[PDB]
DNA sequence: GCTTGTCACGCGATGCCCGAT
DNA sequence: CATCGGGCATCGCGTGACAAG
């Protein structure tokens, strides 16, 4: 031997002595490195010294051990409810802290995220707007920025957070930083889908089949209960469906029309129909609707690309349904 | 350049910057335990403390502490099919100024204003299956807007004890909501119905007025309107369905989201249907004054 | 078949310890 | 009370083996 590898030894005995105390599964420590070990010992002790301060039950008339038992996963109970992550950052842009949902998220390892840079994660384009959120002086914050995803690569995502002071960082003796605890959420077979519906010649709804349950979300008595069609319609479409359907009332066929119906959840959805009218011993007697469901894409280019110009065609909004 | 030396200078810059941060994160070592000499001493001792400090990086209390002070809000699970509070944290009395007691023995249903109960049980009948929406809790009986955010578990929770003497060992629930309760010169067109609900709100509302669509949607315009005023709209709202195909203007003021008086100038007229000829809604475009 | 990075090693320049002046 | 040379310990530098991706 010779002292050098002797000194070197005894560094690799200590860090391994600290690799082992690590809390972290042993699949995890066994496939770090010797820096990310001093690196996760170092916010381990930064933790513990945040929390040494920060931090200290069900209220005992309705104490059970059940409701003890959930009590004591309360913390992982909202990290699931979060559909999202944590991220509590410092002043100098570092990951003080990263939940591990992140890789739920992200596909980044929360032992590989903490004590990092932020910006390795940030885009570039968005970084800017980050800083300005960590420094006419109150403390709530709400904005949104793009991370990168390893699934994907972006993901844009909405951070609601506070500026909070990082207490027992021993900074030199310095006064502690503010540092962001933040939550980070994200935002909010097309192919021959075909349904079709049977209406009143009023348009009002009496049948539809299983696609079209699926489509708009309404069981078939649902579908019926809340009057004539035109209040299933957006109100930028309802002209373009009532000249449509005067065609199809002189002419027997309404031809194909884009529109957009409402859903169940409230939402939009753009559809490509066709009314066709059916008679009875020469009269008109129903009106046979086959539509097909398209993408927000396609319904815009149809839109912007649209022959009639009238009014309201280019209003957005949102709308509600009652019986 | 040359590329082997070009390479081996890079890789030796490498093992330099490598260096140097570990003697950094040796010296916030020794900057982060009780007393603190070399690099072996301050190993050591690291190793005695976390020894003495200490598989999740943060404990159950810790990370509710960083979540909690990051957007405050309070945890509850309750039953799918009746509504039943299985549990409630601590954090409802910050929140709703409303002991534990309330809530448990309860059911989200009596939480909540009657207006949302229906809301409520689209939200719990039957990406994973996450849940999201708005309601009114309560607190005269006050009520405050809380914004719920949450997911559909199987229910026992895999872990926790359920003993035979227990309330929950009888209650048999297969599926709970596990949640998070939180407090928080233009013009634009609508939809009412002939009793002057908004069914349909223009995006645009927010610059006009300062109320999201959601604010609009379901409530009469009259509720909205001013004292003075009210009984003209309602008749301009009256007459406006007695003259199908006309339009009809009417001025009034409009308790803006600041709760501040602006006027609006109303143009209403009636749609109707191309077959039947019956009023399917009226049509507003309100414009600011 | 190359890139980036982890780890061990050899190697001196100082560091600390401590009889011996 | 220092000051001085021993021998080992600490510590920063560059380089080569080796492997994940
Ligand atoms: C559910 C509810 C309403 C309608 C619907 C499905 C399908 C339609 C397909 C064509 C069509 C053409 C002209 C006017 C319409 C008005 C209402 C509806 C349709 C129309």
């Amino acid at each position: 031997s010779n002292p050098s590898k002797r000194h070197r030894d005894r560094l690799n005995t200590e860090l391994d002595r600290l690799a082992s105390l690590l809390p972290f599964p042993q699949d995890v420590i066994n496939k770090l490195d010797k820096l990310s070990v001093l690196r996760l010992s170092v916010s381990y002790l930064r933790a513990k010294s945040f929390f040494d301060v920060s931090l200290k039950g069900v209220q005992d008339n309705c104490r059970t051990k059940f409701r003890e038992g959930l009590n004591l996963q309360e913390g992982e109970f909202l990290l699931q409810a979060l559909n999202g992550f944590v991220l509590v950052v410092t002043t100098d842009a570092l990951v003080f802290y990263a939940s591990s949902t992140i890789q739920d998220y992200l596909g980044f390892q929360q032992s590989d995220v903490i004590h990092q840079s932020v910006y390795e994660l940030i885009h570039t384009e968005d970084r800017a707007e980050f800083q300005r959120q960590l420094h006419n002086s109150f403390m709530e914050r709400c904005f949104v920025c793009r991370l990168r995803c390893l699934l994907d690569g972006f993901l844009a995502m909405n951070f609601q957070g506070r500026l909070k002071y990082l207490h027992g960082q021993n900074k030199k003796i310095l006064p502690p930083q503010l540092a962001l605890f933040a939550i980070a959420t994200p935002l909010q077979r097309t192919k021959n889908f075909i349904f079709r519906t049977k209406h009143k010649l009023d348009f009002t709804p009496t049948g539809c089949d299983a696609k079209g349950k699926i489509v708009l979300g309404y069981t078939e008595a649902e579908l019926c209960m809340r009057g004539t069609g035109y209040q299933f319609i957006h109100a930028a479409d309802m002209l373009y469906c009532a000249e449509y359907h005067v065609r199809m009332i002189k002419t027997g066929e309404s031809g194909m029309i884009v529109f957009r119906l409402l859903t169940k959840d409230n939402r939009w959805t753009w559809v490509q129909s066709n009314a066709r009218l059916v008679y009875k011993n020469g009269r008109p007697d129903y009106i046979i609707a086959t539509q097909r469901p398209l993408t927000d894409e396609e319904g815009k280019e149809h839109l912007r690309k649209r022959t009639l110009k009238l009014p309201f065609m280019f209003a957005t909004g949102e709308a509600v349904l009652y019986e | 350049m040359d590329k082997e030396r070009l390479a081996r200078e890079n890789h030796s810059e490498i093992e330099r910057r490598r260096r140097n941060k570990m003697t950094a994160y040796i010296t916030e070592l020794s900057d982060m335990v009780p007393t603190c000499p070399d690099k072996l001493t301050i190993l050591r001792m690291a190793v005695s403390h976390m020894k003495s400090l200490r598989p999740s990086f943060l404990t159950d209390q810790e990370l509710k502490h960083l979540i909690l002070e990051a957007a405050d809000g309070f945890l509850f699970i309750v039953s799918c099919e009746t509504g039943r509070v299985v549990y409630v944290s601590d954090s409802v009395t910050p929140v709703l100024n409303q002991p534990q007691s309330e809530w448990f023995g309860s059911t989200l249903y009596d939480q909540v204003h009657p207006d949302d109960v229906d809301k409520l049980r689209e939200q719990l009948s039957t990406m994973g299956s996450r849940r999201s929406f708005i309601c009114r809790m309560r607190c005269e009986p006050h009520f405050v807007v809380v914004h719920c955010t949450g997911y559909i578990k199987a229910w026992p929770p895999a872990g926790v004890s359920l003993p035979d003497d227990d309330p929950e060992a009888g209650q048999g629930s297969k599926f709970c909501l596990v949640a998070i309760g939180r407090l928080q010169p233009t013009e634009f067109i609508s939809r009412h119905n002939i009793e002057g609900i908004f069914t349909f709100v223009d995006h645009r509302c927010v610059a006009t007025v300062g109320y999201q669509p959601q604010e609009l949607l379901g409530k009469n315009i009259v509720e909205f309107c001013h004292p003075e005023d009210q009984q003209l709209l309602r008749d301009s709202f009256q007459q406006v369905v007695k003259l199908k195909g006309q339009v009809l203007s009417v001025m009034f003021r409009f308790r803006s989201k600041n709760q501040e008086w602006l006027w609006m100038r109303t143009s209403s007229f009636t749609f109707q249907n191309p077959y039947s000829d019956e009023i399917e809604y009226i049509i507003c475009t309100n414009t600011n004054v």
